[PDB]
C-alpha cells in the first residue's frame, strides 16, 4: 500500500509546506502529480517545488507557496512501479475570513409555467468553508426540499463559494408568500440574511 | 506541442459493453507506452491500464481484471479500451496518460488527455431545463449578480459559459448534485452594475448525451 501523510492539508501564502508519501516497498525514486478544481493531473516532479525522500519515505516540499498551488496531489511510485497512485492530499490554503456575497433569486416564469418552482441562494466568495443557512419562509425555518452545492478553493481568489436552491411547486409556492435565506459565518455573529416576497410581483 | 484526446464515452447500463478512444498526436506514437487512468466522483485517481510500446505487455489493475481489454493502434496513432461487465463503480472520468521520462530518473506519465465521461446506470437519458434567474430588484450595487439554473438533467457532464465564453472572471459554475435519477446544477455570474440590464447576458448550456445546444438570455422580471 501507497499511504500519504495528511488527507487534507493547510498552509498560508509565502510559508512553507511539506507531504510525504509512504510506500510499503523500496524504490529508488517517486512522481507527484497536481490536479487542479477542472483541469486534468498535471506532471510535476516553477522553482517553489522540489523533491527529497530517502529511500522508502519520500516528500514533496513547497516553499514560498501561492493561491495557484491550492489543488489535490497524489504520488505514484518510481522503479518498481504496477503503476498504482497514492491516496491522495488535499492542499487548501489559509486566509483573512471573509463575508460572504448573498444573492437571492425567484423562481422564472419558464419554470413556474411547468409545474416546479426553484428559489437559488447564491452565496460567493467566503472563508473558511464552514457556512450554515436555514431557509425560511413566513418565518418558519425549513428543514427539507434544500439540494446544497459548494465549490472547492478558487485557483486565485482562494475564497469557497455556495449554492443553495429551495425545490417545490408551483401550488406550494402560494400558501407562502415571503421566502428568506439566512446564512451564518465566522465573520459576522449577526448572520447574512436576502429575503424577497411574492405577491409582490415585478 | 503533444495532445491525447479521448472520445466515445457516454451512459452504460449496468453489465454492457462500452469503447473508449484515445487520440494521440505531437509525436511518434509507437514509441510510447499508453496509460489508461480512471477517475471517480470522489476523485481518488486509479490506474487500470498499461501497454508497452508497441503491444509486446499490456498490465491491468485489480479492479478491472478479465473484464476490461485495452489495445491501440500504431499505425493510426490511436489508443484504445474495451469494456466488457461495466458496474456502477466503473463509473468515472477516463483519463489517457502517455509514460515516457527516459534519463535520470526514469519513466513518467508526463501527459494527460482531457478526460471523458463514462457513467453506468440503467436510467433515462434526460435533457436539461435551462431557467434564467434575474433578481427581484433593479436597485443599485456596486456589481450585480445574476445566475442560470440548469435544471433536471441525466447524465453528467453539462457545459455552461457566459456570452459564448466571453464572461469568465466572476463566475461560478457549482459542481451537480443528483437527486432521484436527475442531476441539478446552477451557475451564477457577478457584474458591473452599468452593464446590466442596460446590456445583453446568456447562459450558454449544452449537455452532450441530448445534443441540446442551448442559449437562454437573462433579462429582468420589469
Amino acid at each position: 500500500e501507497l499511504t500519504q501523510s495528511p488527507a487534507i492539508m493547510s498552509a498560508p501564502p509565502g510559508e512553507k509546506a511539506t507531504m510525504t508519501c509512504s510506500a510499503s516497498s523500496s524504490v529508488s525514486e517517486m512522481h507527484w502529480y497536481q490536479q487542479k478544481s477542472g483541469t486534468s493531473p498535471k506532471g510535476l516532479i516553477p522553482a517553489r517545488f522540489s523533491g527529497s525522500g530517502s529511500g522508502t519515505d519520500y516528500s514533496l516540499t513547497i516553499s514560498s507557496v501561492e493561491a495557484e498551488d491550492a489543488a489535490t496531489y497524489y504520488c505514484q511510485q518510481g522503479s518498481e512501479n504496477t503503476e498504482t497512485f497514492g491516496g491522495g492530499t488535499k492542499l487548501d490554503i489559509k486566509r483573512a475570513h471573509a463575508a460572504p456575497t448573498v444573492s437571492i433569486f425567484p423562481p422564472s416564469s419558464e419554470q413556474l409555467t411547468s409545474g416546479g418552482a426553484s428559489v437559488v441562494c447564491f452565496l460567493n466568495n467566503f472563508y473558511p468553508k464552514d457556512v450554515n443557512v436555514k431557509w425560511k419562509i413566513d418565518g418558519s425555518e425549513r428543514q427539507n426540499g434544500v439540494l446544497n452545492s459548494w465549490t472547492d478553493q478558487d485557483s486565485k481568489d482562494s475564497t469557497y463559494s455556495m449554492s443553495s436552491t429551495l425545490t417545490l411547486t408551483k401550488d406550494e409556492y402560494e400558501r407562502h408568500n415571503s421566502s428568506t435565506c439566512e446564512a451564518t459565518h465566522k465573520t459576522s455573529t449577526s448572520p447574512i440574511v436576502s429575503s424577497f416576497n411574492a405577491r409582490e410581483v415585478t | 506541442q503533444v495532445q491525447l484526446v479521448e472520445s466515445g464515452g457516454g451512459l452504460v447500463k449496468p453489465g454492457g459493453s462500452k469503447k473508449l478512444s484515445c487520440a494521440a498526436s505531437g509525436f511518434t506514437f509507437s514509441s510510447y507506452a499508453m496509460e489508461w487512468v480512471r477517475q471517480t466522483p470522489e476523485k481518488r485517481l486509479e490506474w487500470v491500464a498499461y501497454i508497452s510500446t508497441g503491444g509486446g505487455s499490456t498490465y491491468y489493475a485489480d479492479s478491472v481484471k478479465g473484464r476490461f481489454t485495452i489495445s491501440r493502434d500504431n499505425a493510426k496513432n490511436t489508443l484504445y479500451l474495451q469494456m466488457t461487465s461495466l458496474r456502477s463503480e466503473d463509473t468515472a472520468m477516463y483519463y489517457c496518460a502517455r509514460h515516457n521520462y527516459y534519463g535520470g530518473r526514469i519513466y513518467s506519465m508526463d501527459y494527460w488527455g482531457q478526460g471523458t465521461s463514462v457513467t453506468t446506470s440503467s436510467a433515462k437519458t434526460s435533457p436539461p431545463s435551462v431557467y434564467p434567474l434575474a433578481p427581484v430588484c433593479g436597485t443599485t450595487g456596486s456589481s450585480v449578480t445574476l445566475g442560470c439554473l440548469v435544471k433536471g438533467y441525466f447524465p453528467e457532464p453539462v457545459t455552461v459559459t457566459w456570452n459564448s465564453g466571453s464572461l469568465s472572471s466572476g463566475v461560478h459554475t457549482f459542481p451537480a448534485v443528483l437527486q432521484s435519477d436527475l442531476y441539478d446544477l446552477s451557475s451564477s455570474v457577478t457584474v458591473s452594475s452599468s452593464t446590466w440590464p442596460s446590456q445583453s447576458i446568456t447562459c450558454n448550456v449544452a449537455h452532450p448525451a441530448s445534443s441540446t445546444k442551448v442559449d437562454k438570455k437573462i433579462e429582468p422580471p420589469a
